[PDB]
């Protein structure tokens, strides 16, 4: 794509915005604005794992693991 | 008994005029009007205010497609894009991509509050007018309100008077006005149904909160191309504002020989121009047969110091002897000199003064006690206080404006 | 019409410009802003809800707010941390509904903030204001002592009416955080106790409504399809910022308070000008501080009207013929002041010095005689 | 270059202003304001380090202050208490070391004060800031949608260099309260532990190092006397308000942060002017609510453009020929215009309609001929 | 066989043309002109930003003699005083009363972010220009791009265009120009080594980050009268500053002929003046013998009303009675009626319609289908709409551009 030098390149031929590129919404169906940035932080209401993969505080604790481990789960945090 | 003559049309200054009869005393006849209202037949044909854009929220169909039909609200304006991907707080607000439309639309109505700010817009013609005006006869004094036309009647205790067309008809209006908040305007404005952006007459209808308004103000939707939802539009100002910012002084403060101009029927009253041609009858309990009258002989007169000026300002002296003692009537017969006393008692051989005004520097004008006419003249020096706030109460007539010295020099 | 606010509900915005000088959502986004008072009183009208609480019960000490969360619930703060400002701060007159009054000097802007420690923002729009006087003699404070003048303007009391607002459907809104991309297949996962429906296209057309997490069939990515909850019917306003219904028809009505009504005010009177007198004339010697609208025309057929502000201390000439002319010089009432005949030189000269009389009367009518 | 921040100092210097509004020895002396952005943003420089501990060891919410005493060491306050302002507060985006970001509204004068505290210093510097746009059709909020031009904004990250700073070594600063005058007789005496490093002339120049109160050879006033702190040896920058060492070179680098950045940013599109043709010309009816400009320029071999900014709902009678116009308006793309030869009139059909036609069409040709 | 032709130097419209040999079979040709960029040779001599004047610590000596070296430095600034006394925070910064002296120093240097706004000064001359042509002949399409110098051919895989020099010979850009941010500005800058104060160039560098910095910009040094201690300095306002308050319009809105101007390599693209004659010669590959192409008999030319206009407004049809299918070329053999196709599809006995657009009151133009020449003349109407978004395809000749009633009318 590239359609001119001022926006940004997707392998599905869209050019999008440049002010598109690392704001934690995924634009272009190929998903490339996100893989080149230093991640800002989780969110204030968000949980992090020992993987770094923000996990939201509603999704604490329900039954189903949904980290890549299950210390959403774990008893030490919230006991069944 | 008929009696006609013409009244100038000046409110507040009044004029002095006697009847004659065969064997019948004089009487005075003095006429002044005291208001005097133009009332003119309008025709109110829309309202206009400015506008206030209501935008509904924005439909969007996901993974489809739609089209929009025109309806009946004012300057609807309908268009569809195709391929947006609309968002919100919550992201993600469609399952589609490049194949989901969105539709705009954008209408108009009134604003809120122009319901005390609004202009309506009439169109007069055909301005008539009536008058009320004061007569007295014989010291009896009455009261009365007639039209103008030389047709319409008038009565008030044996009071028949008839009033004649003006001399000069006008209007001060001209054939399209528009009211605004209490004042009247002067002004072009289009016809119901030709509607430009940007200029007055923006908004048409019938009334205030009539539910088909019809306006039109090149609307024109832009496609979206952020990242939210929002439907963009760019407008015309307004031409109701863009008008008020430009209105011009009223015609409050314009119209020509001071007439001060109400609103509510939109009258336009107290105001001079022409003379209106009268016709008063009388009855006969006013009048006194010569039976009863006081028969006066060898009158004289003599002025003090005459000045021509619009106050009363010259001074009269007039001598005489009668036989009876009574009241008798002195009028002054020129055309350019008239008496503040209208009626005077008279003895045997008493000597009573009286008060004029002039326009000409000559005073040579002819005065009658119960019809002893008598010449009198002197002449009358400019006055010094050339500015006051009292109009002249005779008007300005040639071969008498002009000095009689200066008629024996060129002559 | 109704008026009861335990079925409506407030919205979310997207303000122009927040509080960090960039567009961003805010629960406070301001709609229309209308000046067309005469005291410089502004009804603003937000997107959030005052003098009401969580179920909408007329209490005067608190408003209602849509939250950021995702488990979005109206949530309550107080009504002193609301605070208006244009180029200072503005003096809160009001408050009912959407609606609130204000009353401060002009500006450029129109922002309202909640000033709070959690919930903070400020919406601004832009928006001319300039000061606005009533009839002549601009002022910018009324005198204690003047003529009294017919004036529009709002009225404090929010029991009053003046408009017609709409309240609609409330759209639907979905929300990112619901779906989850585990490993290959996408899961639906319903916040606690509470019910989402979910409509996509993974593959072809499929909705339902569930409960409990989950997983769809033949999905691979997390952005396919979305899902959003069934609880809302209470109404929102027709706001550009949001989702029609599948209707979209109209189904309630709430007043617009503040009504504009007349009112008399005071409104200065100028110092009286001192006339002097000159053959067929006047010379006004005028004399003011702040502009003051000096307006004269004439009494015959034509009034060749004139028009002035005047500011400084001056002094204009006037030509008064014999019908007369007037004048209204700021606030007072006209005056009507007529001309009459003061030729220099006597009509009844010994020498022919007549001629000079006779000139300035009949400027030109007495060289051709 | 260098960044080891364990090592420098900030300084005293004298300001024009203060909080009693009289020049003043302020440890908040600036040197530097930069505006050369566009966005509104502004870069100071101050005398006192923001963003550090004590130490240097790079605490985020401290910074030193240069204490007045004598004696004098480095001490720190909180960030919370630092505050800046232009005609109204404004915002901090950054800080770094001696610098420091800013987003302040149009004004005349730059204001950096500590606001609570046992100290509440100021100064205010002499600069004209005022509002700048990008592009054409001036505004006053940046848009949400619009045209996306190339932006110059600057870099809010703290770990880019906009360029190059020099450090020195500090020169001798000498204080009034080590001198003593009891009799006629001179004493001199350092702090509790210190050494100080006095020298002056009565009879020759003498000089040494001293530890407790000491005496002097002979003199009897003692204002010809100096003694300052030899065990200080923390850089301080080429500032205009410090004595010079002795050699004062180039001791070490390091970096003006906040570096200008290339980037995009929207601008508004104007309202498209509705074209009325007429017979070899075109007229705008343009219309725009803040001042936009408007280019026109021929075709031909002589181009005589214009430009001009207007601000109303006017109308400009353009003349076009056959080689055509283009006129641009505000940020749109530029549309060009040609005009072909339709007179009035017929070239056939009789005489006396062929003069008219080829008479508005060369309008010299037809007279001669 | 080659052919020399003249080519209208107007990008966007093609120009057809018809070659036709001894025995052969006729053959389109059509050249248009896609993108016509000059590009002058340029030579930068110095660039120039904002500075940004930096004083050092001022050196004190405690009464001792005190002169200052020369350094190079961008305008070095040196003054030694005497008779001060400085106070710092700590009083009394010497002890040695009314005897010691300091000295001075000013030097001036870039600004920290003038890296991004710059203003680069420049020389240009003998701008050549360079052309890319798009030719077609019998469905077979090229694209090449050649100069127009008359010499150097810019040939394709096959073909040879010796694109012969240009008629008229200008150059928007004058001897010297300055660009910066992207907007070529057409000035005077002083030369290298002779600044002026308060003007451009007050400041000079041939590199931006090079320490050879030569600067005059008049700082001068004043004597301290304070009690504290600091160099007052009086230094005239920026050059470069003040030539971007009034720098006036850039060259891109005022570059007649309607040249878009680009700063890269400072081209002046895609503009239209004067005539490129060029030479072409098309290989006898692309021919065909004369008796393979179809025959025709009976052509006769019709004219339906037109409008001549710079769109193709002029129709016409033809008749004829041909012997065998295939594909026939067609051309007007006027030079100010252009025609629309080339190609067409003949048939036994149809009829085929064409398309052009004539600047003359009378199409009496020859019409040319597959050789045989026919004529047809008609009158037809002047346009409608007298404003186009299209540049007119021919010019008006002097010639043709009466009619013939007015022809026959004055003969
Ligand atoms: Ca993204
Ligand atoms: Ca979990």
């Amino acid at each position: 794509a590239k359609c001119e030098p001022s926006q940004f390149q997707c392998t599905n031929g869209r050019c999008i915005t440049l002010l598109w590129k690392c704001d934690g919404d995924e634009d272009c169906v190929d998903g490339s604005d996100e893989k080149n940035c230093v991640k800002k932080t989780c969110a204030e209401s968000d949980f992090v794992c020992n993987n770094g993969q923000c996990v939201p505080s509603r999704w604490k604790c329900d039954g189903d693991p949904d980290c890549e481990d299950g210390s959403d789960e774990s008893p030490e945090q919230c006991h069944m | 008994f008929e009696h006609a003559t013409t009244v100038p049309n000046v409110p507040g200054i009044p004029y002095k005029a006697l009847v004659e009869r065969a064997g019948y005393a004089p009487l005075n006849l003095e006429i002044t009007v005291v208001s005097s209202e133009l009332t003119p037949s309008t025709n109110k044909e829309y309202v206009t205010c400015k506008f206030h854009t209501v935008i509904p929220s924005p439909q969007v169909k996901c993974c489809g497609s739609l089209e929009c039909k025109a309806s009946s609200k004012a300057d609807y304006t309908c268009r569809v894009f195709g391929g947006v991907y609309p968002f919100m707080w919550g992201g993600a607000q469609c399952f589609c991509d490049s194949e989901n439309t969105q539709l705009s639309e954008a209408y108009v109505e009134f604003a809120p509050d122009c319901t005390i700010d609004h202009a309506v817009a009439l169109k007069v013609h055909t301005a008539a007018l009536k008058v009320g005006l004061r007569i007295v006869y014989g010291n009896t004094t009455a009261h009365l309100d007639t039209f103008v036309n030389g047709v319409t009647p008038g009565s008030s205790r044996d009071l028949k008077v008839i009033a004649g067309p003006i001399s000069a008809a006008f209007s001060p209006f001209d054939h399209k006005v528009v009211i605004r908040k209490g004042l009247v305007y002067n002004y072009d404005f289009p016809e119901y149904g030709a509607m430009k952006p940007g200029a007055f007459g923006d908004i048409q209808a019938s009334s205030l909160d009539a539910t088909d308004i019809v306006a039109r103000t090149d609307i024109r939707l832009l496609k979206p191309s952020v990242k939210n939802i929002h439907v963009p539009y760019t407008q015309a100002v307004s031409g109701y504002e863009m008008w008020k910012n430009n209105s011009g002084r009223p015609l409050q403060e314009t119209a020509p020989f001071g007439c001060k101009i109400e609103v509510e029927p939109l009258r336009a009253s107290n105001c001079a121009y022409g003379h209106i041609p009268i016709s008063i009858d009388i009855p006969d309990a006013a009048f006194v047969r010569s039976s009863e009258s006081p028969t006066i002989l060898e009158v004289s007169c003599t002025v003090a110091d005459c000045i021509y000026s619009a106050d009363f300002g010259g001074s009269l002296t007039l001598q005489y002897k009668a036989d009876r003692e009574g009241h008798c009537p002195v009028h002054s017969h020129s055309t350019t000199a008239v008496l503040k006393e209208a009626t005077t008692h008279v003895t045997a051989t008493g000597s009573i003064t009286l008060h004029f005004s002039t326009s000409s520097p000559q005073a040579n004008f002819i005065v009658s006690l119960c019809g002893k006419k008598t010449t009198c003249n002197a002449e009358c020096k400019p006055p010094a206080d050339h500015i006051i706030g009292e109009p002249h109460k005779v008007d300005q007539e040639f071969q008498a404006a002009v000095s009689k010295t200066s008629w024996n020099w060129l002559l | 019409i109704t008026d009861d606010f335990t079925l409506t509900s407030p919205y979310l915005g997207f303000c122009p410009y927040c509080r960090h000088s960039a567009p961003c959502f805010s629960p406070i986004k301001i709609e229309n802003v209308w000046d067309e008072s005469d005291d410089g009183s502004i009804r603003i009208q937000v997107s959030a809800q005052f003098g009401y609480n969580q179920a909408g019960t007329a209490d005067v000490t608190k408003f209602r707010y849509m939250s950021y969360d995702h488990d979005h619930d109206i949530k309550e703060d107080s009504m002193e941390k609301i605070a208006i400002s244009t180029s200072g701060p503005c003096r809160r007159l009001g408050h009912k509904g959407y609606f609130l009054l204000a009353q401060c000097p002009p500006g450029d802007s129109v922002t309202v903030s909640i000033t709070s420690g959690a919930s903070e923002n400020s919406c601004t729009v832009e928006k001319k204001i300039r000061r606005k006087f009533v009839g002549r003699e601009e002022y910018l404070f009324p005198p204690v002592q003047g003529k009294l003048v017919k004036c529009h303007v709002y009225d404090r009391l929010k029991e009053t009416s003046a408009g017609y607002i709409t309240m609609h459907r409330p759209g639907p809104h979905a929300y990112k955080s619901y779906l989850k991309e585990a490993s290959g297949e996408v899961y639906i996962k319903p916040p606690s106790g509470k019910n989402v429906t979910y409509e996509c296209k993974c593959g072809d057309y499929s909705t339902g409504i569930v409960s409990t997490q989950t997983k769809m069939n033949g999905c691979t990515k997390a952005r396919q399809c979305i899902a959003y909850k069934l609880d809302q019917t209470k109404w929102v306003f027709n706001s550009p910022d949001l989702i029609r219904h599948t209707d979209h028809s109209v189904q309630g009505k709430l007043h617009i308070p503040f009504r504009l009504t007349p009112t008399v005010c005071p409104v200065p009177l100028a110092h009286t000008p001192t006339v002097t007198k000159w053959f067929k004339g006047i010379t006004l010697h005028l004399t003011a501080t702040r502009p003051t609208l000096l307006t004269t025309r004439k009494l015959g057929l034509r009034a060749d009207a004139t028009a002035e502000w005047i500011t400084g201390t001056t002094s204009r000439n006037f030509s008064v013929g014999r019908e007369g002319l007037e004048y209204v010089w700021g606030n007072h009432e006209p005056v009507r002041v007529w001309a009459q005949e003061s030729a220099p030189g006597d009509p009844h000269g010994w020498p022919h010095e007549i001629i000079i009389h006779y000139y300035h009367r009949h400027p030109v009518y007495t060289v051709i005689v």
